[PDB]
RNA sequence: UCGGAGUACAAAAAACCCUCCGAGUGAUUUUAAUCUAGACAAACCAGUCAAAAUAACCAUAACAUCACUUAUUGAUCCAAAAU
């Protein structure tokens, strides 16, 4: 992703912060296809897949959001979570 | 006979399992809706002393929900 | 035929009366290991 | 190779709150000619006897998890009485702040049809909505 | 063929002659709370507890812990009973809870719950969590004294550590501070374990940190044996419970066999057994505390595993059981169309010859 | 079932058959449940849909109708854009 | 006392209609039924009589 | 098959293929009568090609 | 199951009077 | 022709120009969707239930109800109506 020089470098950026769970520990982004039996297909998905990967995130203006019943939950889970943290004293 | 664990009921009162597993035969007591009035009105006549008792279909789930897999190691 | 029929029988029975022996026994020590394997209960006895 | 990077191809988790946590556990669907439902991960169980106030929170095994009653010493010098609304206010704000400690932060309560036009009842959950603990379990992934 | 019940049978108690004498129930609250009552005794027929993983019914709990504190129920009974009249006289407190307007210190209920019924409510906790399964087996400890675990995240934040509470391995990326109330004429130890996370055994738990021969109260002071290592869940599988163990021991025990090394970052170096490590020391240490907090995986975790581990991070899944079909028969009858569908191997369409 | 014409001397078919069935090239036929048009106000909303789905038959009438029709329906036939043309052959069949 | 089956049209200007039996005494019915077409819930109104 | 054609020789890449071609090297068989309009091309052996 | 000896753990209708419903042709106070 | 009770005493089935009750529809509004695992029933044609998923609406909402509720019904072709 660090050479990768046909994107530009916000775009560079904002894949690594985006999909930071597909990028390797050396830093090689990983995108696998298992959908159709003929490896031409598998690889054109890729490539298709690629190229949204690359065109929301190039878009300085692209950022949306949605609502998902697990986020519900995370966001009460969260929330809970800072009740016992609002107490401020010396600490280690 | 009335539906237990893991056991749905039809609208014809028809008793299908839910889970996979094994069919299990009990008798409980029974706790009628307080929505039902006909039901409610039994439970209220009833002396001190006496629970009612039913007996249940249970089916006890064999399969778990589901296991870890380990499917990639970056 | 039939002298071999009894020997198969008479066998059968003896060696499935001990494999029931076997299993008492190994019942039994099974259970007195649980005994000598647990820890040393301290609970209220560490008062007593 | 790396002696470190050896992992098992299955992983097993031993926690019993690893799959209600994770929404993929099974409720117990079904009954539906008793009542209450017995659909849920955790349940809230409020007794009022005339001398004293004492709700639970109960697992699908019959087992209680975290419990707050008048009937405990430490609730019982601070209030004037426990057989009043007031009581079952600090009842629930107890057992609210108990349930935060405990991680519960979802459980079902199934409130008799009278007691749900209660004044005491009404106002008990007022007290756990702003406690912290929200009714209404989330659904169940793949039901 | 009617045979003989194996018991009493439940409502032959009452006369079924003379009913109006019998009092009734007259309420739909009075039931509900007999019935309960009697849903929970080990009656002779076939119940929804024997079938349902009642886990073994009732069990010898071996109890490994310190003795009850020695308290005078005698004097205890009277200056209670004098506290709550002096409490009750006051006019000002009636005229408050008459018109419900009251609230009370949930700080001072919080310090005395503690103290009086706080160790046996953590109890259950643990039962529940499995912590003593997973740990002592059978045996189950008391956590008579208390003890209290926080992390420092911010400048002066401070994230608690309740039993069963949920913390970010981000708030626990740095050591915690333990504070317990504890006067100098015995010795502490504090282990703390990853009860579920190890990788090649099942029944195995890691161990995060472990301070040794803890002078009263002060933990740092105290002879260190493992470092500390920030929690390090999995992705796929989440909430892990790390579970904080104090021990009281009477003499300076010599806990140098379990020393570990002082960089240590190799996993099979950190191979625990709780139950074996109290088999050997079972004489000298008593468990006297407990805490523990589950633990999900976050993005601190993946530098653990990159910089600290020197570990390729592994991803996990929830993968559940294929749907189940029959076999398939020949001429299947009154079959919607989609019956082939279902034993499909795969949507592309295959040639054969052509 | 004209077993032998007096024209040719060939085996006829029924012209009912094929008007209202379907061959797979796998032996099994396909057929529309009777009364799916008939009284729809009348019935549930389950009964309706049971009654617009295709179903199979067995072996006995799959049998049948092989005997009253020739040999031209039951050959094979590539047609574009079929959409039971997926459905023609089985797999995975362990008898 | 004979019924009456009518056929509804959906207000929506969707084509859609289902039939209902109606009593012959009533007026002109009108409902809240729920077209698959624009999946959400739209006015029905009573167009024509089919069968007694 | 058009693969396993030309390997044996059945046809040859050298001369343009049509369907003529393909008859002469008993690749497919075409009836005009039961309404055949010709060959359709598959992906079936698209990896190996 | 009549054979089993859990038989007749449903019984209920000695518990409770036959409570005879007041019919319409048979309202009477028959004291 | 269709349903309920007895004959058919305890899983199912089981006859008579056998003994007794009924049905060939009303009332009301909660006007009741689409799609699919697995099963009961059955010579065939028919009949029944139904998780998950999607939409509808408390914004993580599917059993129309009551009258012994069980029966309240008719296959192709063909005809008429917007399809
Ligand atoms: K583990
Ligand atoms: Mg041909
Ligand atoms: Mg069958
Ligand atoms: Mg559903
Ligand atoms: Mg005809």
């Amino acid at each position: 992703l660090a050479s990768a020089d046909w994107i530009a470098e916000p775009v560079r950026l904002k894949l690594a912060v985006k999909h930071k769970n597909r990028i390797n520990r050396s830093g090689e982004l990983i995108l696998t296809s298992e959908c159709s039996r003929y490896q031409f297909r598998n690889l054109a998905d890729c490539l298709q897949k690629l190229r949204d990967m690359i065109a929301e995130a190039s878009q300085p203006a692209k950022e949306p959001s949605r609502e998902d019943a697990e986020l519900r939950r995370s966001r009460i889970e969260n929330m809970n979570r800072e009740r016992l943290r609002k107490k401020r004293i010396s600490s280690a | 006979w009335h539906p237990g664990a893991h056991v749905g009921l039809g609208k014809n009162k028809c008793l299908y399992a839910l889970e996979e597993g094994v069919v299990r035969y009990t008798k409980e007591v029974y706790v009628p809706n307080p929505s039902n009035s006909e039901a409610v009105d039994l439970v209220t006549r009833l002396p001190q002393g006496a629970v009612l008792y039913k007996t249940f279909v249970h089916v006890v789930p064999a399969k778990p929900e589901g296991t870890f897999k380990l499917v990639a190691m970056l | 035929k039939f002298a071999r029929r009894v020997v198969l029988l008479s066998q059968e029975m003896d060696a499935g009366l001990q494999a029931w022996q076997l299993r008492q026994q190994e019942k039994l020590q099974e259970e007195e290991g649980k005994q000598k394997n647990a820890l040393k209960s301290k609970g209220a006895l560490l008062q007593n | 190779p790396v002696e470190n990077e050896a992992v098992a191809p299955e992983f097993t988790n031993r926690n019993p709150r690893n799959l209600e946590l994770l929404a993929v556990a099974r409720k117990e669907r079904g009954w539906g000619t008793v009542w209450p439902s017995r659909e849920f991960w955790h349940r809230l169980r409020v007794i009022r006897t005339q001398h004293h106030i004492e709700a639970l929170v109960e697992h699908r095994n019959g087992q209680v998890v975290v419990s707050a009653s008048t009937r405990e010493w430490a609730i019982k010098k601070h209030l004037y009485s426990t057989r009043n609304v007031v009581a079952c206010e600090s009842v629930g704000r107890v057992l609210a702040e108990r349930c935060l400690e405990a991680g519960i932060n979802f459980m079902v309560y199934h409130p008799t049809p009278w007691e749900a036009a209660s004044d005491s009842i009404k106002r008990l959950q007022h007290a756990m909505t702003e406690g912290g603990v929200v009714l209404r379990e989330p659904r169940r992934i793949y039901e | 063929r009617r045979a003989a019940p194996l018991g009493p049978m439940p409502n032959e108690d009452i006369d079924v002659s003379d009913l109006e004498r019998l009092k009734k129930y007259r309420s739909f609250d009075r039931y509900r709370r007999r019935a309960e009552q009697e849903a929970r005794k080990p009656h002779w027929w076939r119940t929804y507890r024997e079938h349902f993983g009642e886990e073994s019914g009732p069990k010898d709990r071996v109890d490994i812990g310190l003795p009850p504190p020695k308290v005078s129920r005698t004097q205890q009974l009277l200056e209670r009973k004098q506290a709550l009249r002096e409490l009750r006289a006051n006019v000002e407190e009636e005229r408050a809870a008459r018109l419900q307007t009251a609230r009370i210190p949930l700080e001072a209920v919080r310090a005395e719950w503690e103290r009086t019924c706080g160790p046996y409510h953590k109890q259950r906790l643990a039962e529940y969590c499995g912590l003593y399964r997973d740990l002592f087996h059978g045996a189950t400890f008391v956590p008579r004294v208390p003890l209290h675990v926080a992390y420092a995240v911010g400048e002066d934040d401070l994230m608690p550590v309740y039993h069963g509470n949920e913390v970010t391995p981000t708030e626990a990326a740095q050591a915690p501070e333990v504070t317990y109330e504890a006067d100098e004429g015995s010795l502490w130890t504090l282990l703390l374990t990853n009860l579920d996370g190890h990788l090649l055994e099942p029944d195995a738990e890691y161990v995060h940190w472990l301070v040794t021969n803890i002078p009263g109260n002060r933990v740092t002071e105290g002879q260190e044996t493992c470092p500390y290592l920030p929690p390090f869940p999995a992705r796929g599988s989440g909430f892990h419970r790390f579970a904080f163990l104090l021990f009281k021991q009477d003499k300076r025990i010599d806990f140098s066999g379990d020393t570990r090394p002082s960089p240590c970052y190799q996993l099979a170096q950190r191979t625990f057994h709780t139950f074996d490590f109290y088999k050997k020391h079972q004489d000298a240490m008593t468990p006297a505390g407990l805490a523990f907090f589950q633990c999900r995986w976050d993005d601190s975790v993946t530098r653990v595993f990159h910089q600290l581990l020197d570990m390729r991070e592994p991803v996990f899944e929830f993968v559940r059981p294929p749907p189940y079909h029959p076999k398939q028969k020949r001429f299947p009858h009154r079959q919607p169309l989609r019956y082939l569908d279902r034993y499909r191997d795969s949507h592309e369409p295959t040639y054969g010859i052509y | 079932v004209t077993y032998f014409s007096s024209r040719k001397g060939k085996r006829k078919t029924v012209k009912a058959v094929i008007y209202r069935f379907l061959r797979l090239h796998s032996g099994l036929w396909l057929r529309r449940k009777a009364g799916y048009k008939k009284k729809l106000w009348k019935k549930t909303a389950a009964r309706k849909r049971r009654l617009r789905e295709f179903v199979f038959c067995n072996k006995t009438q799959s049998k049948l109708l092989d005997k009253m029709t020739t040999s031209f329906w039951k050959r094979r036939n590539w047609y574009a854009d079929d959409p039971y043309q997926k459905y023609q052959d089985r797999t995975n069949l362990k008898v | 006392s004979k019924t009456i089956l009518v056929k509804m049209m959906s207000q929506a200007g969707t084509g859609f209609s289902f039939n209902t039996k109606r009593s012959r005494l009533r007026e002109k019915l009108t409902l809240l039924h729920y077209d698959p077409v624009v999946k959400k819930k739209v006015l029905f109104v009573e167009q024509k009589k089919i069968r007694s | 098959r058009l693969q396993y054609l030309i390997d044996l020789g059945r046809v040859d890449p050298t001369q343009p293929i049509d369907l003529t071609q393909l008859v002469n090297g008993r690749g497919v068989t075409i009836q005009p009568s039961k309404r055949d309009y010709g060959v359709q091309l598959v992906e079936e052996g698209a990896d190996t090609f | 199951y009549r054979s089993k000896p859990t038989h007749g753990i449903g019984r209920y209708k000695h518990l409770v009077k036959a409570q005879e419903p007041k019919k319409k042709k048979g309202k009477v106070e028959v004291r």
